[PDB]
């Protein structure tokens, strides 16, 4: 209880720059398709709301398998994130606002920031390895 | 949940790849004049769609269907080759050289930006693995 | 990355308009014949931002 | 809205006419 | 053996009557991996064929799955032979 | 709703 | 439960008085594990070897 | 599908 | 996001904003209408300081075209 | 063998380095009045087909025959 | 061995790209030789063919032991030649970047897989 | 058979006369 709590926040911070990094992929895929507006999530405010409520799912209703031998299926489970549209730049005849300019800042500074949250809970986890040495 | 990068980019990859071979074949066949079927080559093009099931927030991408570009077919003058029309109008296929070309370019520059994605999201899952020790 | 795509519609409609100058010119012996005008025109995109 | 921020709104359709 | 479906049929009636592992978790994550494993081989075999139909696009990605499938084995791995070593250390 | 991606809708099209 | 609801008015009677999964998980979950079986070995070893000392003893 | 990629082998072999 | 990281991105959007103008008036030399009947006037972007909470320096942000 | 869009393009080279090879013999045989025995040289045309291919929507071009 | 089988085939096709990229090669330099046919091999049927021998016995230390010591299929001609010269310079400059770009995933593949053998063992 | 494929057999030689044999 108290060692899940006090590595619960930088764990979800981690969670959460692990979905705003599939939504960015997913706007980095879907670039040249026309008819696409970017989606990018508010990250603080997001945080926020999975500390103070636990993580949700909107589908994740899947096949019940009592038997070993009934077909394992599952329709989609995606996060409970508010997905916001972004503000385009400059507009464009196909339809789309993805701006690449944007979306690989947001890429790199999310993958840094991603390392950096991997450096701190791995620092903490040691940092009481340290102290269960003896 | 950085394993669906994995998914979302490959299918981007290979939309990519069939959207550049779409376009390769179109350029290849610009001066054709002939079909397998004697009918004029027809410029086609690549559909795409966000490859989301009912109910998935965000996907990658995927090409639904090949379809034939809406363009006048070339009407060329030469009522001596063996193929024409009844007033020697030969169909040449509609295809623009210059859209062709810029078409692989975006294709390509697209293309190697997912690898990058991926391969930046297998080194954080890497990383990932190497997390207390 | 999609200023490309801007200069590749300058240029095709450049080849459109040369076409339209060679048919024009290829019938300079042509009875009565009446000259293709051709014109440039913008398109301004309307999106939110600039 | 500033370009580059969070709005819950979509942006609408954009066309571009030839002839108004 | 006849003894053996003697015992088949015996825990058979035992179920009449009445009326997975932590081994066999690691067995199953291990064949898992090597399935993986070897289906991408197997692709870039195929690939080096000539084989129509199979694109390098599905190739590389699938070797790279397979890559960080291995990796995540061995992370498994060391850590729990770390846990095994700690624990045989326990003073009994 | 996608759509044909690159030339096709990129170039000004017809009104209707 | 029935008795579930029991003891859920027997708090209740309490308050009265007073007035799939990703990597990212499996790599913290899997580290946590790590931590509390060693703190659990470790907090075992102290009370074995204060229990030895103890037996060690001359009375 | 329909259309082969375009860094797959012949599809015409 | 991180300062840097922000100057960076908003002076990217920035100059690649001017090269777009920069190629749409390239496109329209010769333009004689628009859609209305106008004709076209050329673009030019406005570029101004984005540190409003950065005292005097910060990124660039396009004010107007 | 070849990867899909190697196997378009080299085949779109070698078209159009047949149809170049018939516009050459055209021009070199504009003046010529007997050919190998004594008839006369007949402007050569060259045919392009699109690869059918089991895709049909990607293909190459073939030559069936001058 | 059974890290030799593991091996095996990734070697083969390297082995067998490095061959044919000679002989694409040579049908390159060889262009301008009045009379030469433009040869190649099957990459499959070859690779079919290796994947698919008796060290002689050595009773004592003298004794020696054993000394160890794919065909070549005509390209279809496409345009005829005066010289009698088959060489095509597009087709094979095609076949030479293929080659070259699948001796390089091959080299790739063979590298992940040692790399991957190391990893399993690095501790 | 298709200009590019392959071969067992080393094709004929390339004779272009210049008059009728």
């Amino acid at each position: 209880d108290r060692l899940d709590a006090a590595l619960r926040f930088q764990q979800e911070a981690l969670n959460l720059r692990a979905q705003r990094q599939e939504i960015l992929a997913a706007n980095i895929a879907n670039a040249d398709t026309p008819g696409y507006q970017a989606r990018d999530i508010d990250f603080a405010s997001e945080l926020k709301k999975v500390m103070v409520r636990g993580r949700e799912e909107t589908g994740g209703v899947a096949l019940t398998l009592t038997s070993s031998h009934h077909i394992p299926a599952q329709a989609v489970s995606s996060p409970a994130v508010d997905l916001l549209y972004r503000v385009p730049d400059q507009p464009s005849l196909d339809g789309n606002t993805v701006d690449m300019d944007r979306e690989r800042t947001q890429f790199a500074d999310n993958s840094l920031k991603y390392q950096m949250g991997l450096t701190v809970l791995g620092s903490q986890l040691k940092g009481m390895m340290n102290v269960l040495q003896g | 949940a950085l394993l669906n990068i994995f998914d979302i980019a490959g299918s981007a990859l290979a939309a990519q790849s069939k959207r550049l071979n779409v376009a390769a074949s179109n350029l290849a066949n610009a001066d054709s004049v002939t079909g397998p079927d004697g009918q004029p080559y027809r410029a086609k093009q690549v559909v795409f769609q966000v490859d989301a099931a009912p109910g998935q927030a965000t996907g990658g991408v995927k090409v639904a269907s090949v379809i034939e570009s809406q363009a006048p077919e070339k009407l060329v003058y030469e009522p001596g080759n063996p193929l024409a029309d009844a007033n020697g109008y030969v169909k040449m296929p509609n295809v623009d050289v210059v859209g062709e070309m810029v078409n692989t370019m975006s294709a390509s520059r697209s293309y190697q930006a997912n690898i990058e994605v991926l391969n930046t999201v297998k080194s954080m899952m890497l990383k990932t693995l190497t997390l207390g020790q | 990355d999609h200023a490309i795509y801007t200069a590749m519609g300058a240029a095709s409609q450049t080849l459109n308009q040369q076409a339209v100058t060679a048919s024009n010119l290829a019938n300079a012996s042509t009875p009565g014949f009446r000259a293709q005008l051709n014109a440039l025109r913008a398109v301004p995109v309307d999106g939110l931002s600039l | 809205g500033v370009p580059g921020a969070l709005s819950n709104q979509p942006a609408p359709p954009n066309e571009a006419p030839i002839a108004t | 053996a006849i003894q053996g479906i003697e015992g088949v049929i015996s825990q058979l009636q035992a179920t009449a009557m009445a009326a997975v592992s932590f081994a066999g978790q690691l067995h199953a994550a291990l064949d898992r991996i090597s399935d993986r494993q070897a289906a991408a081989r197997v692709q870039a075999e195929k690939f080096t064929l000539g084989e129509p139909g199979i694109a390098l696009n599905d190739v590389m990605a699938d070797m790279q799955k397979a890559s960080v499938s291995m990796q995540m084995g061995i992370q498994v791995r060391n850590k729990l032979v770390a846990a095994y070593q700690e624990v045989m250390s326990m003073q009994v």
